[PDB]
């Protein structure tokens, strides 16, 4: 899965 | 600065991959940056340097690095204790001038991040607004 700026830390 | 040498390796390993960058790689880079927190200034400089120098296709990856580092640090150390957002904010105008030299179809991805930063108060709104204005001004 590619990085999303919506994804939690 | 061994921790910085390890961070530098992770960040430059972005060159070994075609974007979009995976969560797994972004995590690795982020974990390296956090372990190098003693030298947060060198981490910020390395990221800004990467953004200045990289090919157009790595501009958004570079911005994702800033996003991932800043949000992880806020989470791990506390929002008010985070050293990364305040440090990244110093040169942020220059950083975004460089970012906006991405391919045309990547501009919306920069704005998306900026809107999330505003929504979630990752950076102060006074800092974010001129960055958004720059996006819109480019579209005209
Ligand atoms: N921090």
């Amino acid at each position: 899965p590619s990085y999303s700026p919506t994804s939690p830390s | 600065m061994e921790a910085v040498k390890t961070f530098n390796s992770e960040l430059y390993s972005l060159m070994d991959m075609k974007p979009p960058i995976s969560k797994a790689k972004m995590t690795q880079i982020t974990k390296a940056a956090i372990k190098a927190i003693k030298f947060y200034k060198h981490v910020v400089q390395s990221v800004e340097k990467f953004i200045q120098k990289c090919k157009p296709e790595y501009k958004v990856p570079g911005l994702y690095v800033i996003d991932s580092i800043v949000r992880q640090s806020r989470h791990q150390f506390g929002q008010e204790k985070d050293v990364f957002a305040p440090r990244f904010s110093n040169n942020i105008i220059s950083t975004f001038q460089n970012l906006y030299r991405c391919p045309g179809d990547d501009k919306s991805k920069i704005v998306r991040v900026l809107n999330l930063w505003q929504k979630n108060n990752v950076f102060k709104s006074e800092i974010i607004q001129p960055l958004l204005d720059m996006a819109a001004a480019l579209e005209h």
